[PDB]
DNA sequence: CCATGGAGTCATTTTATCTTGTGTCACTTACAGAAAAAGTATTACTAATATATGTTGAAAA
């Protein structure tokens, strides 16, 4: 996804680079709240809250 | 300047308002606006003070 | 990537727990590193003018409030066509506009073309034909589909009223996917099928509005819908189930566009028909178009709308053309015997009145043939399948294109059957990719068929054998009526004094560039 | 360029002159490790030193 | 040979700069107009799709 497209393509796009985020902290957490929305420019967005 | 571009070449008969051309040359009032307000700086090109 | 010192580990685990943020692997106890190193805190030709083409991309780009991402996307597009140098030759808009319009197209976003192309004066067929040629030029091939639920959101923001429109919008899909099952879907604009069922639900919605208002996001003509709203009239369970409870009838019926319906009022096997053939003479002789010309029944000479004289005859009913450089076009061709044979009786006129001018440079360039299957056609499965060698533009042009350089034709296509095939070398090659593809028909279906021989007719060779091929043979192919092809002298005169009665200004001022190059002197 | 005179464009003499850097804030000045931070509290239960 | 006067000669003033400003966190965000290359679009045609536009119009209600 880093690098210069061309429309040659067959099948794996599968790479997929993941970085999910850890929850440091000196403590426990809950999460009560989580939002799946879009803003204008319709691409998808998570804000979410502990 | 961009209904300059316009009464450059006439081809015809241009009039066609030019108008909705505002939209491609719009918004740097209203977007630009709001990267004003967020930033915190403000310059003003009518008397280079900011 | 690498691996432990001494365990052989490759698997690496960084602990951040401590904020020591020690990377070790849990085969050894080892970490392989100690405290890893952090951040902190325009003359060209062509990259100005990229810098330009940002510019007018990103602006007249977001006007329409389209992704800032795809612009970005389909600036990298225009550094492809770039690469090609398809960007030489052509107006700016037409390209910048293609290029952008790909990529909507290739995200399949809600956008139309006829939409889009409006920011300018454009005729619509200007960018459609610059995007279909940059589709020539490209192998970019089947991404670019599209159906109206993507447009009828984009509608009803500009429909107003209050939300009933929503549910409503459910109310069109239905409608309008069940259009796509009822095959009255293809060929005509997603606009005018999506304003149709926007209507038609809206008229479900129990509302008081307008076609003008409809073809407000539509950009079609109201005779244009209205024909789609019989369209659906005609058809099956139309009022019947026209009723409430939301059409909970799902059934097909048949599939039936209006196309051979018309075939139906005008009322493999069926063997490809011969249209036109173009070939190609040349003389050997540049000589006078004016002088020769001044003598024939057939003639039009007029440089200020084209240089060339226009020979054009009823028998046996053909065209062809004439250059000045002593060359000519052979048209009106159905098969070789009239073409190479009227190709020498337009050579009778000039070896008769004109220059020496003998038979020369007899090629074939292009050659047209057409058939009809007799029964409807999913062509956008087609192109959902061959579109890397088929072309189907939705409704830029109803014909879906095909692509084939084997033999190398562009086939044309539609749902009606009715099939026509040009760009031929060849009269084998109608039967070569015809019956070649037609597995690709009958292959095609929804719910004669022998081939019978692959060659039947005689070739193409016999035919250009069956005319006298000598050049200088000439007075065996005149009609007599070419002693009366041409114009008696008066006609000559009086008319030629008319035609340089208007002509005497465009000769003038050539005359007067003539005399310019005396000019060349201060 | 772009011209619109950022300002940012010194700093490599500068970058050893003043402030928190290479001058006296940095190499002089130099941060720490094995250390922490934190606030304040009695315990005169707590012996002195 | 000594005197005035001039010419160098060197103190000396008042200008017009250039540096620096206690240390610490919280997060931190080019210029316009020229000449050339060139390739493309018209500008002819047959030549067959079936939309789309229109207009009109004529007929029908
Ligand atoms: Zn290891």
């Amino acid at each position: 996804s880093a690098d210069a497209p061309n429309p040659n393509n067959v099948n794996v796009q599968t790479q997929y680079r993941e970085a999910p985020v850890i929850y440091r902290g000196p403590e426990p957490s809950h999460i009560d709240q989580v939002m799946m929305s879009v803003s204008d420019n319709d691409q998808a967005l998570i804000k979410v809250l502990l | 300047l961009s209904i300059d571009k316009v009464l450059k070449k006439p081809n015809r008969a241009m009039e066609y308002d030019a108008l909705l051309s505002i939209n491609v040359h719009s918004n740097n009032i209203t977007s630009g606006l709001n990267r004003a307000i967020s930033t915190g700086n403000w310059s003003l090109k009518r008397f280079k003070m900011e | 990537m690498p691996v432990c010192k001494n365990c052989h580990g490759t698997e690496f685990e960084r602990d951040l727990s401590n904020a020591n943020n020690d990377l070790v692997c849990k085969a050894c106890g080892v970490v392989s590193e100690d405290n890893p190193i952090v951040s902190e805190v325009a003359l060209e030709s062509r990259e100005a003018t990229l810098n330009n083409a940002r510019r007018k991309l990103r602006a007249v780009s977001y006007a329409l409030h389209i992704p800032e991402y795809i612009t970005d996307a389909a600036f990298q597009w225009y550094k492809l066509a770039l690469a090609n140098n398809f960007v030489q030759g052509r107006r700016s808009q037409n390209v910048i506009a293609s290029c952008l319009y790909v990529a909507c197209r290739k995200e399949k976003t809600h956008h139309m073309l006829i939409d889009f192309s409006s920011r300018l004066q454009v005729s619509v067929y200007s960018i459609g034909a610059t995007f279909l040629k940059m589709v020539k030029k490209l192998h970019i091939t089947e991404l670019p589909l599209a159906d109206p639920s993507l447009f009828i959101q984009h509608f009803a923001e500009k429909l107003d009223l209050a939300d009933k429109k929503i549910k409503v919008v459910k109310d069109a899909v239905k409608l309008a996917q069940r259009m796509s099952k009822d095959w009255m879907f293809e060929g005509r604009r997603p606009a005018g099928i999506a304003g149709a069922c926007i209507l038609l639900a809206c008229r479900m919605n129990n509302l008081r509005r307008t076609h003008t208002e409809i073809v407000a996001v539509s950009h079609v003509a109201e005779e244009t819908l209205q024909q789609r709203l019989n369209e659906f009239k005609n058809t099956k369970a139309a009022k019947l189930s026209v009723q409430k409870f939301r059409e909970n009838d799902v059934e097909d019926g048949e599939a039936r566009p209006p196309s051979f319906v018309k075939n139906r009022k005008k009322e493999s096997g069926i063997v490809p028909t011969l249209q036109n053939i173009v070939a190609t003479v040349t003389l050997g002789c540049r000589l006078d178009l004016k002088t020769v010309a001044l003598h024939a029944r057939n003639a039009e000479y007029n440089p200020k709308r084209f240089a060339a004289v226009i020979m054009r005859i009823r028998e046996p009913k053909t065209t062809a053309l004439i250059f000045a450089s002593g060359k000519m076009v052979v048209t009106g061709a159905k098969s070789e015997d009239d073409s190479k044979l009227a190709s020498r009786k337009y050579a009778r006129i000039i070896q008769k009145i004109g220059f020496a001018a003998k038979f020369t440079d007899f090629k074939i360039q292009n050659i047209v043939g057409s058939c009809d299957v007799k029964f409807p056609i999913r062509l956008e499965g087609l192109a959902f399948s061959h579109g890397t060698f088929s072309s189907y533009e939705p409704e830029l042009f109803p014909g879906l294109i095909y692509r084939m350089v084997k033999p190398k034709i562009v086939l044309l296509i539609f749902v009606s059957g009715k099939i026509v095939l040009t760009g031929a070398k060849q009269r084998e090659e109608i039967y070569q990719a015809f019956e070649a593809i037609y597995p690709v028909l009958s292959e095609f279906r929804k719910m004669s068929g022998s081939p019978r021989n692959l060659h039947l007719l005689p070739t193409t060779d016999t035919y250009l054998s069956k005319v006298s091929d000598d050049p200088d043979n000439l007075e065996d192919v005149d009609d007599e009526e070419l002693n009366a092809h041409l114009l008696n002298e008066e006609a000559s005169k009086l008319k030629e004094r008319i035609w340089i009665g208007l002509n005497a200004d465009f000769l003038l001022e050539q005359e007067s560039k003539r005399l310019k190059q005396e000019a060349d002197i201060a | 360029n772009g011209g619109g005179k950022v300002k940012p464009i010194r700093g490599f003499c500068q970058r050893l002159k003043g402030k928190q850097g290479r001058f006296r804030g940095n190499l002089s000045g130099k941060r720490v490790d094995f250390s922490g931070r934190t606030v304040i509290s009695p315990d005169p239960n707590l012996s002195i030193d």
